[PDB]
């Protein structure tokens, strides 16, 4: 994906993180586990919700077929009528199917973006303090305890 | 000691499409296309449709004797009519500007039928002998119930001069007709006079109908033809008839009252004893989806119709294997 | 010592929408929808419209006596006509294929009226007595100015045989009519002959009109009816009339000269003494915006009409609080 | 935003930079101030101008309603006529509103992209020379004077 | 020692457009618009079109003597007709509901002409004298080949009573006409009777035509007029004629057999002796492109028509200088 | 471009790499040359192929003009007929031209993305081992031989 994080340098997702869409796994002497990053997850929930509502709504004014009848010697206007109704139904079908295709691709990339931005935010903090492993993980030069871990998550390291 | 950034996976099997990739499995997705209906014709918003079944709009309005089910029908939400209804135009002919009438009906929810010219109002003409075996009722030659087939009395058809005034505040659908016999002697037998006319006038109508004789195929055991005309008579307007024969005179006409949103659906389905907020010719729709793919012609609060087999939005992220 | 990368903010309050977010404040933005008009009907590109005001296209073309304002009108840019003009069809009737004519007019900027049959050309018929109180002028029974209501002379209506040849190089709009009396004796009083016809032919026309008698409502204190017909007579073609009564004969017909781009606007607005490059039925547009939301029907160099309340493009970046 | 710079790791914009869309703030012993990066700003001005013209232009051929009249017994074709005109006006309204929505989102992301690319271009040069602060800023290990600062801007550090 | 990441360049000159930038040179690109045709009218999928050349659909169906090329034509794929064909309606008039017929033809690939009323079937009427110098064949006054101009015999036009039954299983296009003379004495000379009619009936038709006399311009040296009518006669249905003059009687009528997909193209091009899978009025298309910009009206397996001058997709990357 | 690699920090492409769309140039004592990265190139070939087919296909149901004729006194319906046919042909022309414009821009950015992701994948591996030159290139602190180079390409450095 465009941002290279999802199924990119981060090989796969976490069945064990049910808490939210993105976050951290930590692992030290006291143990290990998952913690959803609440705000980036919330930003993403907002984005996607607004998008869907935009999508639904933009499509609410849209061609309505009206039943209309013609006699045996009105074949030209009957056909015109038919070609017209079908014509709009095809335009709207295309509008709808494409909007879905494009926005689906934009949604997936958005998630990738949010993961990468989160990754970078943590990378920025660690500095020379940790070895960037290449896989989404940072291995500390020294001894990170649970409140050390918490400090990374909370945004107040060092 | 180690901290990692990562993202959600789950057991989800839901797939979405993109431009560059098809069937991408995602953690969450929103389907937005309604694919289901109940396959019934239902009341709309409580209000039952007019279901003609066999009868056509013509068979109904003129009062085909087999269409007695519809002598007096309540406010309807929509009208349903089969593709090829059997009970219409029992005595063969035409219905003038039928489609423009059907169209007028689409913006009408209630008719109230009132007598404009009484059958027992014809002093000089025979008004109980205008019947045909093409229009049987309970085994006996009968005729369209709302019009009167006027016929010669004591061997005379005196020039008719009749005129109805619309004192009602509601618009009135007045229907009449003309009989086209198949030869010279039939004219004689029925009306006496050999050359005739029906003249009809309102404030905007200027009509003069003259019977067309021709020999033609026996549709319903009949070579004669009826041709039916209609007008909409405004309030405080009068309709003036003048004829010396071949006249199919109004008995009843319909007050146009309700003027509701409405359609004539083509469907071979019968009433299903249900209620809905959105009806299609194939069945009703109960859904909160923005779109449906059921049928283009709907009535009610409906989703938007599209031709798709599938509309699914990704909401979650690419689910990992 | 320190160097930073950063971006612009300003005091801008302008907001744009996106799919995922609404009302994003941006540093710069371009509005592309014109929301404003001047609420006037104006000259287009210098050239004044034909503003009928009360008169209808019918009232104008036939020459309704109350439509003298329009006896001879210059090249117009567009035509304006009210929803329900009072001055049309002063003597009640119909105007045959009126809408096809209105349509022909939309591709016409200039008419030049010329006399084709002179009033003082009728030797055998009374041509100054064809008047009605339905069409008053300065208090006196008058009539459509461009046609002549031919009437019996010394108690005779000799068969008329008149024929005009289009020697002009410009197409000609010829108009005529037929009177439909309301009873047998009126025919007698006006024309003598009881059964009549008007036959009209050109190279492509093959017409025969026959008066329809019927008793009908007094529209404008009148039960009689006029019915008006028209043709377009090509260059080097002739129009041949033949009638023994009920004939409303041409006096004048219009040369079609300019053939400009044009429309008939429906508007209850009067002339505003302004000039514009783009006119709508609601007012004129002076704008460089690509779009406007004023009214769908425009004429001129116009922006594209859309139904939006708002079209704003981001040009700058997300403005920071 | 997708590129994480604007209202991302760079908390907010600069009221004090009127010179252009993106650039630098510097701060040393000789003083401090803003300097617009002329070329990335110009690239962006081009992009946005072309876009608007593309947008306006793509929309120039577009359904024009033609006034058309029908008698009392031509109700079916009058309605057809109406449903047709309305139908196109709805298609074009949707086309226009959506194009605006999507491109607005693309424009904002473009600016984010340009900021991030500028940031990275500077990051590349500094190397071990400066501490990457996390906020858009680089703090020098040694003593950067005004021509040292200029050298970063101009693209010729070290 | 050094390792670098990088991307492809090549000598490519192909450019694509984007929203923000025009003419971006790319390494690879796919053109998807077909701009080329062969400028010929060709057989479609082996099956040759009906190319009328000069003749009109009218000139062909009625059997204009100059349209002998088309007396009996095979199954065609499509029909080509010039903008203003010379050989149609040799004797001036009208063709009733011509466009509805043209439309019916668009869903028809094969006609088979059969005799319904034999010329040597008229006992009481002269059937070899109904000719005109307006319709010459090899220098001699002739007439539409498929209809018969019935004329008085020994100074009498007995009332015709003729009737054809459609025993064929295929629908039948029956054509007939009426002559409109230009004065009273012409009626006398041709038919004897002064007032006439043609009545036509089927199971659904109820017609009565009455000749219209008028003096009119000499189109093709003729002031008389012919007016042609048609019907589609179902299987097991009969068509009943009755007339005492002015009758243009069927000799031949067409069995409708094939009922293929088809169109009438307007083109001034002649046959090109080629085969194609997709034909336009300007030339044929042989292409695998999804789109073409040649002409909107096509028949066959065709690309989608768009108005573009250029449709090119980037596939490769921005090519470097 | 959005990802800053193509005609970004990587000044221009490689006439000498005919093997594929993206890859490596190496240069040491044993010599030098180009090697296409087979999988990122293949991922890109798939993406673009699917896109084109999506694009072609989405456009396959689309308004077909039907020849239709009208007499001299049917001018209103003739015009309606014309305005209808033209109206759809304009809607589809716009649909087609815009889809091309937008997707062209998305395709170019996709290539940029793929280059940047490849760059980052290599950057991740090198660590303190090589000097990131700023231009797409990494200069080794020590002595990289052909199988050392191969190890970088293959994804198994160190």
């Amino acid at each position: 994906g465009l941002f290279g994080a999802i199924a990119g340098f981060i090989e796969g997702g976490w069945q064990g993180m049910v808490d939210g869409w993105y976050g951290y796994h930590h692992s030290n002497e006291q143990g290990s586990g998952y913690a959803a990053d609440k705000e980036s997850t919330q930003k993403a929930i907002d984005g996607v919700t607004n998008k869907v509502n935009s999508i639904i709504d933009k499509m609410n004014t849209q061609f309505e077929a009206v039943g209309r009848e013609f006699n045996n010697l009105e074949r030209r206007i009957e056909n015109l009528n038919k070609k017209m109704e079908d014509g709009f139904l095809d335009v709207w079908t295309y509008n709808a199917e494409l909007l879905v295709l494009m926005e689906n691709e934009r949604t997936l990339d958005f998630h990738d973006s949010n993961v990468k931005n989160l990754y970078d935010k943590v990378r920025l903090q660690l500095r020379d303090n940790a070895k960037e492993l290449g896989n989404g993980c940072f291995e500390f030069y020294h001894k990170c305890d649970n409140e050390c871990m918490e400090s990374v998550r909370n945004g107040t390291y060092d | 000691d180690q901290i990692c950034i990562g993202y959600h996976a789950n057991n989800s099997t839901e797939q979405v499409d993109t431009i560059m990739e098809k069937n991408v499995t995602v953690t969450h997705a929103q389907d937005i296309l309604e694919k289901k209906h109940n396959g019934k014709l239902c009341d709309l918003d409580g209000v039952k449709p007019l279901i003609l079944r066999d009868c056509s709009v013509a068979g109904w309005l003129l009062g085909n004797p087999m269409c007695d089910e519809f002598i007096n029908v309540p406010e309807w939400s929509y009208i349903v009519e089969k593709a090829n209804p059997v009970n219409d135009l029992c005595y063969p002919g035409d219905f003038n500007d039928y489609e423009e009438l059907k169209h007028l009906l689409s913006r009408i929810n209630h008719f109230e039928k009132i007598q404009i010219i009484p059958k027992s109002s014809w002093s000089s003409h025979e008004a109980s002998l205008g019947v045909s075996s093409a229009c049987p009722y309970q085994g006996k030659s009968s005729f369209f119930r709302n019009v009167v087939w006027l016929i010669k009395k004591n061997s005379t058809y005196p020039t008719i001069k009749r005129s109805y005034n619309n004192t009602n505040q509601e618009d009135l659908l007045v229907l009449w007709g003309i009989h086209h016999p198949n030869d010279a002697a039939e004219q004689t037998k029925l009306y006496q006079n050999p050359t005739t006319y029906i003249s009809v006038g309102t404030s905007t109508l200027n009509q003069r109908l003259v019977p067309r004789i021709a020999t033609r195929s026996k549709v319903n055991g009949q070579s004669g033809r009826m041709e039916f005309f209609w007008t909409i008579l405004k309030p405080n307007d009068a309709i003036n008839f003048e004829s010396n024969g071949n006249f199919i005179a109004p008995e009843y006409a319909y007050k146009i009252v309700k003027k509701g949103d409405s359609t004539i659906m083509k469907s071979e389905l019968e009433y299903g004893n249900c209620n809905t907020k959105c009806q299609t010719p194939m069945g009703a729709i109960n859904s909160s989806m923005p779109f449906h793919n059921i049928h283009p012609l709907t009535i009610g609060e409906c989703p938007k119709y599209v031709k798709s087999n599938r509309l699914v939005l990704a909401t979650g992220l690419r689910n990992s294997p």
